[PDB]
């Protein structure tokens, strides 16, 4: 969780928003899948949300259904998603890493298990796309043991109890899905939360810069760039330059 | 359908083709949204005063008025950073741009002030400045292109139509139409398709509501008249907006009359042309009988454009704007009269709006009257243009 913290002051220090960029490792295979992350990084993304391919991600639209489609087709497992994770790791030392996961994936060979390859791989933190507050705990103990940040989504129906237990319970960053804006922004802060990425639909510069002005830390492009990858399938090069050209327009919106 | 109204009365518009309607589109909503939004406000109060030098003083101008019942006053826009008015609105747009999340911009010029106050903007703000000029402005104005290239702009001539400001403004119109999603166009006047005459006119209009209050402390009332020159209106709509529901005070405009409007060598469409509909707006314009768009003509690259913002020919429609022309000679003997009497060198520009100041007292000297001149623009820059006219005049 240190590298978000690192990150967060650093943006801060500049006045500057977070970009984050979502994908799913292996889409659409092992290789390009490292070239297009290596792009979102030279590109300008502050940090990444990767997904491990789930027989059943329930919490994902068709975009990232499609993507999780792609990477079964290409044989992509987790054991090998934690490959990508070392390699991705070992070239960019400072970037932060997040997870996005499904529960199965983290229970099935032990949740303390789990996270300690999180550790040791170098990830920072992990999302679990259908483990709810109410039953996080075993999830967020094991993250913290193992020195990861557990990812909360507040989502757009949020109450006041969900904002204190979102602000308690998680580090890194609060996943915002969206009560009007400014007030589950305000309430998180005051409630010490992780600072606030607005992942509700980002796919516009604009949407980038308004999410910084509302008092956000920055934006998360949960589907933008996998939506890249699925327009250009037929043309690798294209593909990339399509995704630099994006994520350099979007992060260029976090600046002051 | 648009968030605010397009128009005043017949005049303005969104006359462009389909593909830039979501550009207006989107720049209005940003617009609207940072005219709410104190942040902005804030941000852009900071750079007029700490950056660009506001508020600009209310000069008293004894040595000219002497022996009349004429008070003449000039607003000393030619003290803003930049050395004219357009600095204010040039960090307007930059702001909106940014905003928006966009890290370039587009800008024409003729004169070439604009393209120095875009790229100085630019400069400041992060932004990436290209500017389209027509080739034969471009060769008339050297000291502006290389100043542009010294704040970090690119600058493109313009060789199509008559290479020439409009044509500069066509082209950054087309730019723009394939490049809005990162680049924002930054229109040099109170003209163009809606929303850019309401936008410039907002962050302009810190001009007339500084002249309000320096009037009010000075004289204890209102002027008689504020009296400004008109090139595509922003100066004038600038200095004019915060007076506009104080019925008694005048608001006169001075388009350039040139050679004289017999001549047809001139600049005064509002005045001596026609409406029609060209650069995104229905305003009045300069055109031939069969409706091609003319070549004006000013002593003033400044002033030397063959439309004018819509909102100027609304005011003067409904009577309550008055709009006047001033020859070249009128305006270069106001420069004369305003360096020896004075000690400030204005623009030609703004020497037009003095000239016509100059008429209303000469003309009515025992006439009691408060005038207040917007000194649009400072005239280093117009030195050798009237030491050549000088010297060929004997
Ligand atoms: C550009 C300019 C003008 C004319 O433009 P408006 O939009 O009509 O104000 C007038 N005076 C000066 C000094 C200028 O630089
Ligand atoms: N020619 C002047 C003023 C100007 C800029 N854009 C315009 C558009 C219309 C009329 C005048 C202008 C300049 O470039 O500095
Ligand atoms: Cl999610
Ligand atoms: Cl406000
Ligand atoms: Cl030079
Ligand atoms: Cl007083
Ligand atoms: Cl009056
Ligand atoms: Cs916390
Ligand atoms: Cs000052
Ligand atoms: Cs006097
Ligand atoms: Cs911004
Ligand atoms: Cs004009
Ligand atoms: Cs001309």
């Amino acid at each position: 969780m240190e590298r978000y913290e690192n990150l967060f002051a650093q943006l801060n220090d500049r006045r500057e928003g977070a970009f984050v960029p979502f994908v799913t490792l292996g889409d659409p295979g092992i290789e390009q899948s490292l070239k297009i992350i290596d792009t979102l990084i030279d590109a300008g993304a502050d940090a990444l949300e990767l997904g491990v391919p789930f027989s059943d991600p329930l919490a994902d639209g068709p975009t990232i259904q499609n993507a999780n489609l792609r990477a079964f087709a290409a044989g992509v497992t987790p054991a090998q998603c934690f490959e990508m994770l070392a390699l991705i790791r070992e070239k960019h030392p400072t970037i932060p890493i997040g997870l996005l996961m499904y529960a199965n994936l983290v229970f099935n060979n032990g949740i303390d298990a789990f996270y300690a390859r999180c550790e040791q791989v170098g990830v920072d933190s992990v999302l679990v796309a259908d483990v709810p507050v109410e039953e996080s705990a075993p999830f967020r103990q094991a993250a913290l043991r193992h020195n990861i940040a557990p990812i909360f989504i507040c989502p757009p129906n949020a109450d006041d109890d969900l904002l204190r237990q979102v602000a308690s319970y998680g580090r890194g960053y609060t996943y915002l899905l969206s009560l009007p804006l400014h007030h589950l922004i305000e309430k998180l802060k005051e409630y010490h939360a992780a600072p606030a990425l607005q992942g509700f639909g980002i796919s516009s510069p604009e949407q980038v810069s308004a999410a910084v002005r509302a008092g956000a830390a920055g934006a998360i492009s949960g589907s933008a760039i996998v939506k890249i990858i699925e327009k250009n399938l037929a043309s690798p090069k294209q593909m990339l330059a399509e995704l630099r050209s994006f994520v350099s327009a979007m992060k260029a919106a976090s600046r002051a | 359908t648009t968030l605010l109204n397009p128009y005043f009365g017949e005049f303005g518009g969104m006359y462009v083709p389909q593909i830039l309607m979501p550009a207006l589109n989107q720049l209005e909503e940003a617009f609207v949204s940072a005219q709410k939004d104190p942040e902005f406000q804030a941000q852009f109060a900071d750079l007029l005063k700490n950056y660009a030098g506001r508020p600009t003083a209310l000069t008293k101008c004894q040595n000219i008025t002497a022996g009349t019942r004429t008070t003449l006053y000039l607003k000393r826009e030619d003290l803003l950073h930049g050395g004219a008015h357009k600095t204010n609105q040039v960090l307007g747009q930059a702001l909106l741009a940014k905003r928006m999340g966009k890290s370039e911009i587009i800008a024409e010029t003729g004169a070439g002030q604009h393209g120095v106050a875009s790229a100085l903007a630019s400069a400041l703000l992060g932004l990436k400045c290209r500017i389209y000029m027509g080739a034969k402005d471009v060769e008339r104005q050297s000291p502006n292109v290389f100043r542009m290239r010294l704040m970090g702009a690119e600058v493109i001539p313009v060789h199509s139509g008559s290479a020439t400001l409009k044509d500069a403004c066509n082209e950054a119109l087309r730019d723009w139409s394939g490049s809005y999603e990162t680049a924002h166009y930054m229109l040099g006047t109170a003209a163009g398709p809606h929303p850019y005459p309401t936008i410039v006119r907002e962050f302009q209009r810190m001009i007339g509501e500084e002249t309000k209050a320096q009037i009010l402390d000075k004289e204890g009332r209102l002027p008689d008249a504020v009296i400004a020159c008109v090139g595509g209106g922003s100066n004038a709509i600038g200095m004019f907006a915060d007076f506009i529901n104080d019925t008694s005070v005048g608001l006169i405009g001075v388009e350039p009359g040139g050679h004289g409007i017999e001549t047809g060598e001139h600049g005064a469409p509002l005045k001596h042309g026609r409406v029609g509909i060209y650069f995104g707006m229905k305003a009045p314009m300069m055109q031939t009988a069969d409706g091609q768009i003319e070549e004006s003509y000013s002593i003033s690259a400044g002033l030397d454009f063959p439309s004018v913002g819509p909102q100027h020919a609304y005011l003067n429609s409904i009577g309550r704007a008055d709009y006047v022309s001033i020859t070249d000679d009128e305006a270069l003997e106001a420069f004369k009269t305003l360096c020896r009497h004075e000690g400030i060198i204005p623009a030609l520009e703004s020497s037009h709006a003095l000239a016509h100041a100059l008429k209303m007292m000469r003309e009515q000297p025992e006439k009691e009257q408060l005038l207040v001149v917007n000194l649009s623009g400072r005239g280093d820059k117009d030195i050798f243009t009237v030491h050549d006219i000088l010297k060929a005049r004997g």
